[PDB]
RNA sequence: CCACAGAG
């Protein structure tokens, strides 16, 4: 699960990845080494180019929002940048030289009679391409388009509006032509996402989860240095996932960190546990790692110690902005005059054989009908009683 | 389910909902139908409401219930040697109600030293607030493990680890709450009982209780794995190779 | 007006509309568009 | 790769079984109003009860 | 990309902490877990804090579009 | 009594018995006289950015609530609204916006006035609530370098925008109140941004005060935690060489030993983070147990710049009293 | 009273999809029941299916 | 025109330093190996028979 | 001999008393000797000569 | 002129006789709510105390206080807020002279 | 050579009319999202974003019961959440 | 219209 996984890790692309304009990019803001390495990561240059933060992890069951797998973070964690992303996108467009000696234009601009532009031309300079570092709002303009009609010549708009859930902010605007002379512009929007609830982080051993809520750092426990965990995750997922590996990590972590060296987890070897308790008790710290944590909303002693320390985390790519959808009313396919498919294209979702199934089953007739035909494809007929068709 | 409205982009349902829906929360993507009619409307929350399906037709046990991590806590306030003072045994009553059923105070089972409660009487309490509350019910039932007693006269309340639950009039006398007693898979489980004696929204009111406490009880009382409880002792070293 | 800069000898220079997309110090044809000068506000989280 | 059997198999049995129903005769009876079981199981006793 | 201006965990300015770790990492060729200790970095939050830093702002600024490579 | 212990695997004892209730004699009611006459505070360090002192026969409630209110509720100045002209470095204009919204700032934030926010943004801020700073840096390539050398600070000439280039520039009447109390970065050497010859930065940040129940960047702590005062009992007199084994078992400073015995002692148990080795060995069970005084807090409050740790304190008490008055003079309706 | 009130509500109701709810309580436990090894009662090259 | 893959015998980044890397505005911890075709980058990926 | 060596306390031998999460199975395989591994019904094939 | 909206006296929890209540607060959270349960658990007259918050994506804290058949509910939270106070003024004089002593 | 597509091609298969549009079909008032969890909430209620109630409509008709709220409803508009997005008249 | 790639 973790080698399918990592490869969906949020972090540094590439040395040049500020000069590169893809389809879609994922990039982290403050990405961080792995406080136990491998020397498999050492060959392969995985520690220059990381995908993934250290967290102050505390196993234990802070509140009921960490059942199956989900994760609490902090809210004074996330505000100084823990887990800050950013998703860079690209579009395109080419300016078709027809073959009637005709061939598309990108300038066009409507001001207002005060000296401002139009709202739907408020972030698009006076070239028709979106301005370096403006914002772009939902239904705003960035690439201005106008095709000929006849294919003097007139002209029909075909803008490149902008639509999404949250602003963006345009990055660069690269003006080119291939060789068959054809003008290609490409546009960068870059937008900046933080942790909230729905977010995917996964933990180097498997262990995925969302973020079931956040809270914040005055609730959450603290030891006597006033250290206060970043994500506290629900111990049941150790026992019957067996990750043994994972309290080994955390331990080592914690025992690097203090003797100040990064510590190698290689597989079959690396660096054994009894000098990771020797190097934890000459710290003063507990010798597995279980220190004494006060209860940040009783403010009293726990009645147990709490596993303690970092973890290297991952943010994956499966954020709830690119999730989120609903349809309500919306366009429909030509031939069989039902909801679309795709939250591309505002498409439903689908109600299918099974679902039809349990529907039956718990023998909900009007419902089913409501479902299948009221809300869906309804359609009125005339029928002949003579012939039946 | 009945609609609530809150402002975080994600859906939320109650874990103890988790276990029907066969959902974990790692990334899973679930759906949302609003139907448009009257009729339907009334016919899919009197049909396929959740109280009124807390049973799975398979079989008739409990499907829904308590699910991980509201076990362990429920075991934990109910363990034999947990004992509560009047303060933190009416904070853990406030936390389970949020502050609005009003509750009455049964007599401590220690009384001498000093005024304390069991978590025993806690979960007492959870079953039936007060007097106005209906719920009374009867069960004997067995835990998951349970170790027989020391005589083979005896009967299965004078267990030695304490793995028989009984409960007369309202009261827990014995046994520690677990998936036995609690969670889903036995007809006789305390939710179980309560739906087939006072309908579903008896069951209902006791499960949001049960959920409400076990969420706010472990963060106050720290519940932790570590290597220290997997790491083996000196001897088992020796045994292990030998064998 | 100064709006576009060249890819590789980064020498700002502004497009007349009867031109090339065409840098004039070099052979390069990659134009990047300069920043724009208007007011961007951001809230600081 | 069960996933594949099992569904196909829920699928078969679903559409085999969609049409029964239990009567006001407390007899289970098809689509075509014919008696599959005179009583259901014997007793007539509903498993989730 | 560059050294967080403050520690995620408890909050400590720590961006300041990053030259002089540097320094006393370079000039004074000292081990760093004494040289973190030597910043008053006393909790290990702020040692992790700097200890795991990438400076990858050095290896982007190479390709700088705003000057002759 | 009052002494939450320790073992090997749990912790017992560890919550508040003072109460009428909790025995028959119904003793331990409030009595305003005895708690002041119990209650005890004892400073014992205390330095221009930290702060570390005792209190003594306070309930945990009352502390907690004094840590809570330090770190999310006493409010601060930090930079909220950042404008932007003509940013053309790597680093982007979100992130440099979060980073100087990030540093800490030296103002008193009683000289300052909460900002309302139903009030359109011509006449949001004033004078009275908003402090601005101007960072303008262009780098350029220093042409008088030594061939020899490729280091960055010697190449160029503004190569590490930092934080101390943040100037105030001062708006109305603040040329006035300002006079001996210029508004300065906490720590001028927060490396800001970095940059390359043909870059600029040049930015205006409107600053306001806030809670840090809002954002983590206007909590004026950067630590405030307590730990209960540990406390270590020897039954068992222990002598010899296995003593100096006892003496491992804990921080240096922690248990001494008497030459004219040879015997373990304790010398200090302030410096002891409780660690439990000792609770390891089964040579030394039964013969040495561990406890924490449960009404005795040792408090490390360590500022951020903006205040001195005891003004923090005393911000937090006045502001739960605050809370208190206010909730007694409310009115309670249906 | 409770024997005979327990009794005669639990009398299957008429109108239920009974077919529908075998058909889904025979589908999914294969589901949930994975592959694993059998013998028939003692003997281990019997390896019933 | 044969289409170069990255980093080969034939391509402009084969023993180049990280200075000259830097200058072709390409990364100098990237694997090389794929086809540029198009604008997009594409991998022929190892294939297994009998 | 694994399971009757653990005191208590211990974090999955709760976690296994209660029912919630995990087994006896899996605390042994932690603490002890994890077992055969078996493969189809037997133990692991001849992939070489 | 007061805020009628800051605290309320939920009456569908309330005892018809005043023994006992179920206030409600607006805008607060646990560094109230503890600190209030502590005092008002010191008054000998009060036989329950207990804060919840509902639901924590709302500021809002509900505080359930029974006392015996002698007094009030609202005379018990008006005790136990004022107790707070001089609990506070305590903590702050001591406190104040502490750091004139330094 | 590319098969066409037949009457039977369209009538067969998991695509077909009979087990693609007929037996189960995408439905309108819909909305898909990731799951957390929420223990404060009754088993009986699921928690909802804003953001999808204020797409997600239900019909109401103006009855002597509701007339107030539903004059309200459409007062606040479709920005804020209690609200509408919709009216219908019932001669239009 | 297909084919990849992931999410349960
Ligand atoms: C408008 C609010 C004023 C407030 C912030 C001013 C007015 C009263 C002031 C305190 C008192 O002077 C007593 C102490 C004197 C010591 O030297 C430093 C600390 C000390 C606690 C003071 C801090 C601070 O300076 C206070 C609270
Ligand atoms: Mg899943
Ligand atoms: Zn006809
Ligand atoms: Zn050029
Ligand atoms: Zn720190």
């Amino acid at each position: 699960y973790q080698c399918a996984m990592g490869k969906q890790a949020i972090g540094a692309i590439a040395y040049n990845q500020f000069k590169r304009i893809d389809t879609l990019l994922y990039l982290m803001t403050y990405p961080q080494q792995p406080m136990v390495k491998t020397k498999t990561i050492e060959l392969i240059d995985y520690d220059k180019l990381p995908a993934g933060q250290n967290a102050t992890v505390a196993v234990m069951s802070y509140s009921g929002y960490d059942i199956e797998d989900a994760l609490v973070l902090n809210k004074s964690s996330i505000d100084r940048g823990f887990g800050r992303c950013e998703t860079r996108r690209k579009t395109t467009t080419v300016l078709k030289r027809y073959a009637n000696h005709t061939q598309d234009i990108i300038g066009g601009m409507r001001v207002d009679e005060n000296g401002d532009p139009i709202w739907q031309h408020q972030s698009l300079g006076p070239d028709g391409l979106g301005e370096v570092g403006m914002k772009v709002q939902s239904g705003q303009i960035y690439i201005n388009k106008s095709v000929p009609t006849n294919s003097q010549t007139q002209y029909r708009e075909a803008p490149v509006i902008y639509r999404g859930p949250e602003p963006s902010h345009i990055d660069q605007v690269m003006m080119s032509v291939s060789d068959n002379d054809q003008a290609l512009i490409k546009v960068l929007l870059r937008q900046n996402r933080r942790p909230e609830l729905g977010d995917k982080f996964s933990s180097r051993h498997g262990q995925k989860g969302v973020c079931g809520i956040i809270v914040k750092q005055e609730d959450m426990p603290f030891n006597d240095q006033g250290i206060v965990p970043d994500i506290i995750m629900n111990p049941h997922g150790f026992p019957s996932r067996m990750t043994v590996g994972k309290m080994i990590e955390l331990i080592s972590g914690k025992a690097g960190v203090l003797n100040g060296t990064l510590e190698y987890g290689t597989c079959f070897g690396g660096s054994k546990l009894e000098d990771m308790s020797k190097i934890l008790v000459d710290q003063g710290f507990n010798y597995s790692g279980k220190d004494m944590l006060y209860s940040g909303i009783t403010g009293e002693c726990l009645q147990a110690y709490i596993f303690f320390g970092p973890i290297y985390y991952q943010k994956l790519k499966h954020m709830v902005l690119d999730k989120m959808h609903a349809r309500a009313r919306g366009p429909r396919a030509v031939l069989t005059r039902q909801p679309t498919e795709g939250r591309s294209r505002d498409g439903g979702l689908r109600l299918g054989e099974m679902e039809r199934d349990c529907v039956i089953a718990y023998g909900a007739s009007q419902l089913l009908l409501e479902r299948l035909m009221i809300s869906s494809d309804a359609f009125e007929v005339d029928v002949c009683d003579k012939c039946g068709l | 389910h009945y609609a609530k409205i809150r402002p975080w982009r994600t859906f939320r349902l109650n874990e103890c909902v988790c276990t029907p829906y066969n959902a974990d929360f790692d990334g899973d993507e679930m759906n949302l139908h609003v139907p448009q009619t009257e009729e339907a409307r009334a016919e899919a929350i009197n049909l396929m409401g959740v109280k009124n399906n807390l049973l799975t037709p398979k079989s008739g046990e409990p499907i829904i219930a308590a699910t991980q991590d509201f076990i362990t806590g429920s075991y934990l306030i109910s363990h034999k040697d947990s004992f509560y003072d009047r303060a933190t045994l009416t904070q853990l009553l406030s936390m389970m109600s949020d502050g609005i059923e009003h509750f009455d105070i049964p007599p401590p089972a220690i009384m001498k030293p000093y005024y304390l409660w069991t978590g025993k009487q806690v979960f007492s309490l959870l079953i039936k607030p007060n007097h106005n509350s209906p719920v009374v019910i009867n069960l004997d039932a067995k835990n998951k493990v349970f170790v027989p007693p020391k005589s083979k006269s005896l009967p299965n309340e004078m267990s030695q680890n304490d793995g028989f639950v009984i409960i007369r009039g309202s009261q827990i006398l014995s046994g520690v709450m677990d998936k036995s007693v609690l969670g889903d898979g036995k007809k006789h489980s305390v939710f179980y009982t309560i739906l087939r004696d006072y309908g579903p929204q008896e069951a209902a009111n006791a499960m949001n209780r049960m959920a409400k406490l076990c969420a706010r009880f472990l963060g106050n009382r720290g519940f932790s794995i570590g290597i220290n409880d997997v790491t083996p002792a000196d001897d088992l070293k020796q045994k292990k190779e030998e064998l | 007006t100064l709006k576009y800069i060249c890819a590789e000898c980064s020498s700002k220079l502004s497009l007349s509309r009867t031109d090339a997309v065409r840098c004039k110090d070099c052979g390069h044809r990659i134009l990047l568009k300069a920043r724009t000068k208007r007011l961007v506000q951001f809230e600081a989280r | 790769v069960k996933t594949a059997e099992t569904g196909y198999m829920s699928r078969r049995l679903m559409k085999s079984l969609e049409d029964l129903s239990c009567q006001y005769d407390n007899t289970v009876r098809t689509s075509a109003n014919g008696i599959v079981q005179f009583t259901y199981g014997g007793d007539g006793l509903d498993p989730l009860e | 990309m560059i050294v967080p201006v403050r520690c995620f965990s408890c909050g400590k300015v720590v961006g300041d902490k990053w030259e002089s770790y540097l320094n006393l990492l370079q000039e004074d060729e000292l081990d760093e877990g004494t040289a973190l200790s030597r910043l008053g970095l006393k909790r290990y939050c702020c040692r992790r804090m700097i200890l795991t830093h990438v400076d990858l702002i050095e290896k982007f600024l190479r390709y700088n579009p705003l000057e002759k490579r | 009594s009052n002494i939450v212990g320790i073992e090997y695997n749990r912790v017992t004892n560890t919550t508040s018995t003072d109460f009428p209730g909790f025995s028959k004699d119904a003793e331990n009611e409030w009595n305003v006289e005895k708690f002041k006459k119990d209650f005890e505070v004892n400073i014992s360090s205390l330095d221009a950015r930290e702060a570390n002192f005792d209190l003594i026969n306070i309930d945990t409630s009352i502390a907690n609530a004094f840590r809570r209110i330090m770190i999310s509720e006493v409010p601060s100045v930090a930079a909220e609204y950042v404008y932007f002209f003509n940013n053309t470095s790597v680093i982007q204009d979100e992130v440099l916006a979060h980073r100087i919204g990030l540093v800490p700032l030296k103002v008193d934030p009683d000289m300052l006035t909460w900002v309302d926010s139903n009030l359109p943004d011509d006449e949001k801020f004033t004078d009275e609530n908003t402090i601005v700073l101007s960072l303008n840096v262009k780098c350029t390539r220093n042409p008088d370098a030594p061939k020899g050398s490729t280091d960055p600070k010697e190449l160029y000439n503004n190569a590490h925008v930092y934080a101390r280039d943040l100037k105030f520039e001062p708006q109305g009447r603040q040329s006035t109140t300002f006079a001996d109390c210029p508004v300065v970065p906490a720590d001028p050497d927060i490396l800001l941004a970095k940059l390359r010859p043909g870059q600029e930065i040049s930015l205006k940040a409107h600053c306001i005060l806030g809670i840090g129940g809002d954002h983590a960047k206007f909590s004026p702590v950067s630590t405030a935690s307590y730990r209960l005062l540990p406390q270590i009992n020897i039954l068992q007199p222990i002598k010899g060489e296995s003593a100096r084994r006892f003496q491992k078992c804990f921080p240096p400073g922690v248990i001494g030993i008497d030459e004219g015995s040879d015997e373990a002692y304790v010398k200090d148990a302030r410096k002891d983070t409780v660690s439990r080795e000792v609770l390891r060995y089964e040579e030394f069970a039964d013969k040495v147990k561990l406890g924490r005084v449960r009404n005795h807090f040792i408090f490390n409050v360590e500022s951020a710049g903006a205040m001195t740790p005891e003004e923090i304190f005393f911000k937090s008490v006045r502001i739960l009293k605050n809370k208190a008055e206010y909730l007694k003079n409310c009115p309670i309706t249906q | 009273e409770i024997a005979l009130f327990k009794y005669r509500k639990a009398r299957l109701e008429p109108g239920t999809a009974i077919g529908a709810i075998g058909a889904q309580s025979i589908g999914e436990p294969g589901t949930q029941m994975t592959l694993k090894t059998f013998h028939f009662a003692g003997v281990a090259s019997m390896n019933v299916t | 025109r044969m289409p170069i893959m990255l980093r080969s015998n034939k391509c402009i980044l084969y023993d180049a330093d990280e200075s000259k890397m830097a200058k072709l505005n390409e990364c100098p911890l990237d694997p090389g190996g794929y086809f540029i075709v198009n604008g997009t980058e594409k991998v022929i990926l190892v294939q297994e028979q009998l | 001999v694994c399971i009757n060596e653990l005191d208590n306390w211990n974090a999955p031998l709760i976690m296994a008393t209660c029912g919630s999460k995990g087994s006896t199975l899996n605390v042994s395989q932690m603490v002890a000797v994890v077992g055969q591994q078996i493969i189809s019904g037997n133990r692991v094939p001849d992939g070489f000569q | 002129e007061p805020d009628r909206e800051k605290i309320k006296l939920l009456t569908q929890a309330t005892s018809e006789d005043g023994t006992s209540a179920s206030f409600q607060i607006v805008e607060e959270d646990h560094t109230l709510g503890n600190a209030l349960r502590y005092v008002i658990m010191k008054n000998p007259d009060v036989e329950f105390c207990g804060y919840s918050i509902p639901h924590p994506s709302e500021n809002l804290l509900n505080i359930r206080i029974q006392t015996y058949g002698e007094t009030t509910a609202v005379d018990a939270l008006q005790k136990g807020l004022k107790d707070l106070m001089d609990l506070c003024d305590v903590v702050e004089s001591k406190f104040t002279e502490k750091i004139k002593s330094m | 050579v590319k098969p066409i597509r037949g009457f039977c091609q369209r009538l067969k298969g998991k695509q077909g009319r009979f087990r693609g549009n007929l037996s189960g079909k995408r439905v309108d008032f819909s909305g898909r999202t990731v799951i957390s969890p929420d223990p404060n909430l009754s088993i009986d209620e699921v928690a909802v974003p804003d953001r999808v109630a204020k797409v997600l409509t239900y019909p109401e008709k103006v009855t002597r019961y509701n007339r107030h709220k539903l004059q309200e409803l459409i007062v606040n508009g479709p920005n804020v959440h209690p609200g509408a997005n919709y009216l219908l008249k019932r001669n239009e």
